[PDB]
């Protein structure tokens, strides 16, 4: 059977900014859940993303 | 619901262990980790809150000899106790003490 | 009442820290206003949207 | 000398022109050569002392002197956010016909300072939304605005034409559940200030609606917090390096507070000395002065604080230092009985 | 807007979201905050197992 | 009973449970406004 | 649109000061004086009543009424 459960904590998430000059403009995130409704990550990665 | 669970390093036979002090901030935390630097037998203490959204402290105690980090922890809580309990008797002296010489005054 | 420092690490690009006490007291309240709206005709037949 | 800087260095907070220097607290066992640091309930007991300054009617000023700052901070935030207190949680609106929105006029409602005494009152469980005598007060405001029968003919001004164009708080009449009417002599549940503004009306628009107060802590909501503000500051202990006569001494007396520094004569020669510190603001002034950075040591006495609590209304400020304390206490308790649990 | 660059080389994925982005240092580089609300729409369909 | 509604100009009753063109009763504003509910409505003094 | 009941940064009750600040400026104090005497010491509180427009005593004439 396939039970399609929501998505949980170690789930592989991509995340994308739109305008995408290079390769690092799309990479895997493992998804942590949180109640706001921002998405968030460590500012360390901000320069990949632009 | 319980408010404390304690986590001990990995390596380490007891003298070092983290407390996750439940529903709490840095208003027990900076002021419980004052009383515990203060005995000598500690060699760290420190407190960090896990995340803003999680009313979490995870204080970890290491202490030097062989002395289990419960010790250290409990002594904290009834210094700490002791002092509040003598702040508060000092403070209600004073101001029955200011009453009665404002009152005393002008009549 | 701004003051200009560095806090807590969650304002490292153009972000900016909030007082949970200011918004409970009114700072940045705001009301949004939506319409709705529905038309009733008579047609060329001797009919009606009731 | 070098002792004579260790002793700065573990009991002044000095102030440069850059930077604040020494604000770390290092009297720990190990931090220093000789000094004994070590916990000793003695020589606490001896150096605490507390100094009422002040005190009025929702205003208290007080000195504690020997307690550390992570103490002095734990009840400045302890008044903050755990002492708790009575406000509107929920608003129960019949024909609300006011400008004001519904959903405004319920913050509104929220923010008033209630004068039940949060003691005799329990917290409301999870859910239960009607509550009881236990645990809620009950308050009804209901307002009619009508046009006065008679004016001038000029007809100009609102509080002529018409009558009950303000609302205030003192229509809020309070509503007793259970015996409470017998357990609170008639005056003692009101708001606190009698004259704050909650909507405002034209003749034809009505408000009626129906409150329930329950007890709440700070940490939740800020319109349970009892106090205008709660704060403390070091004690300044401004110290004269070289002796400043002439006229150096009126521009000394003018670099800082207007009550600091006194100018006297002693031979017919104005010589100035520090007076009373405490009402110093440290504006910093004797840095834009060339001639005076040199003689001057603007410091702060690290385990001299002047608390300032200023209450809003519900309860006096030196009940709500007693409050704050015991809660400490509470905390304290709480983890030693967990202690006792697992052991 | 024709068949080859709209429609054929790339087009429209559902298990997909958006939203504005704050910082958070407390997470480490690998990971992304989702929210609950994106987090119960996007499911993964988990096949059962042993 | 019948449903009653409220002149935008000069705010008075018009009881309009005819189906004839909206109209003011006693003014020629053609313009007209519900009247608030009677159901109580809670908000979070929040 | 009306006066806040508390002001923003420290929660004093400047709600009320209102119909007595706009009082005390027709007897021509000025606005530094109006509010010291009536115990704004902060500035946080100050700007309460020197920033706010009242907005109601206008809407209130559009309004609806008998
Ligand atoms: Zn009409
Ligand atoms: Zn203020």
């Amino acid at each position: 059977d396939i039970v399609e459960r929501h998505l949980i904590d170690g789930d592989v998430v991509l995340f994308n900014r739109q305008p995408s000059l290079h390769k690092l403009s799309i990479m895997a995130h493992l998804a942590r859940v949180k109640p706001h409704r921002t998405f968030r990550f460590n500012e360390c990665v901000c320069t990949p993303y632009n | 619901k319980t408010a404390l669970e304690m986590v001990q390093a990995a390596g380490t036979d007891r003298h070092c262990v983290t407390f996750v002090l439940h529903e709490e901030d840095h208003t027990l935390g900076n002021s419980l980790r004052y009383m515990i630097m203060k005995n000598p037998e500690v060699e760290f203490c420190g407190y960090t809150t896990t995340h803003p959204s999680e009313s979490k402290i995870n204080l970890r105690i290491q202490t030097r000899g062989t002395l289990p980090a419960v010790e250290p922890f409990q002594r904290g809580l009834n210094e700490l106790m002791n002092v509040c309990q003598h702040v508060l008797d000092k403070f209600e002296a004073s101001i029955k003490d200011y009453k009665d010489q404002k009152a005393s005054r002008n009549e | 009442t701004v003051a200009v420092m560095s806090y807590s690490g969650y304002d490292i690009e153009d972000a900016l820290v909030l007082n949970k006490a200011s918004l409970d007291r009114g700072f940045g309240r705001c009301l949004v206003y939506k319409n709705a709206k529905c038309t009733l005709k008579r047609y060329t037949n001797q009919t009606f949207d009731k | 000398a070098a002792s004579q800087a260790v002793e700065e260095m573990r009991s002044r907070v000095v102030l440069g022109e850059f930077g604040v220097r020494n604000v770390h607290t290092t009297d720990f066992p190990g931090n220093y050569s000789g000094y004994d640091d070590a916990w000793d309930q003695d020589r606490f007991e001896k150096n605490f002392r507390v100094d009422v300054v002040h005190m009025d009617e929702n205003s208290l000023e007080f000195d504690m002197v020997g307690i550390d700052a992570a103490i002095a901070n734990a009840f400045r935030r302890i008044l903050l956010a755990e002492v708790p207190t009575m406000a509107v949680e929920k608003v129960l609106v019949y024909n609300n016909t006011s400008i004001v929105q519904d959903e405004i006029l319920a913050h509104r409602l929220g923010l008033i300072p209630i004068h039940a005494d949060p003691r005799l009152f329990e917290y409301r469980n999870q859910g239960d939304e009607e509550g009881t005598e236990i645990d809620t007060l009950q308050f009804r405001l209901q307002v009619r605005c009508t046009r006065n029968p008679h004016a001038a003919k000029d007809s100009s001004d609102p509080n002529e034409l018409y009558v009950n164009h303000k609302v205030y708080t003192r229509h809020m009449t309070w509503i007793p559940l259970g015996n409470q009417a017998d357990l609170f002599p008639e005056g003692t549940i009101r708001p606190v200030h009698d004259d704050i503004l909650i909507a405002q009306l034209r003749p034809g628009q009505e408000i009626d609606l129906l409150m329930h107060c329950v007890k709440g802590i700070g940490k939740d909501h800020a319109k349970f917090s009892p106090v205008a503000t709660a704060s403390y500051r070091l004690l300044p202990d401004i110290t004269l390096l070289e002796p400043v006569e002439g006229e150096a001494a009126e521009e000394l007396s003018r670099c800082f507070s207007p009550g600091v520094i006194e100018v006297q004569e002693v031979q017919g020669k104005k010589v100035a000395r520090v007076a009373n510190p405490r009402l110093d603001t440290f504006s910093r002034e004797i840095f834009r002065n060339e001639k005076l950075k040199k003689v001057v040591r603007l410091a702060r006495v690290r385990d001299h604080y002047i608390f300032s609590v200023e209450s809003t209304g519900v309860l006096p400020p030196d009940v709500l230092v007693s409050e704050a304390i015991k809660v400490l206490m509470g905390k304290c308790r709480r983890f030693l009985d967990e202690l006792d649990a697992v052991q | 807007q024709g068949r080859f660059r709209g429609n054929l080389s790339g087009k429209r994925v559902d298990f997909s979201g958006r939203t504005v982005i704050s910082p958070d240092p407390n997470l480490r580089i690998d990971e992304v905050a989702v929210p609950v609300h994106v987090a119960k729409i996007l499911t993964f369909p988990e096949k059962v197992n042993k | 009973q019948p449903m009653i509604y409220i002149c935008g100009e000069c705010h008075t009753e018009n009881e309009i449970k005819s189906r004839d063109p909206i109209r003011c009763r006693e003014c020629g504003y053609r313009i007209m406004y519900k009247k608030r509910t009677k159901r109580l409505v809670v908000f979070d003094a929040r | 649109m009306i006066i806040p009941v508390r002001c923003f940064t420290c929660g004093k009750i400047v709600g009320n000061k209102w119909e007595a600040y706009l009082g005390l400026l027709q007897a021509e104090y000025t606005e530094g004086d109006a509010l010291d005497a009536l115990g704004l010491k902060r500035y946080c509180c100050r700007r309460m009543l020197l920033a706010h427009v009242d907005l109601i005593e206008k809407l209130l004439n559009y309004a609806p009424l008998e």
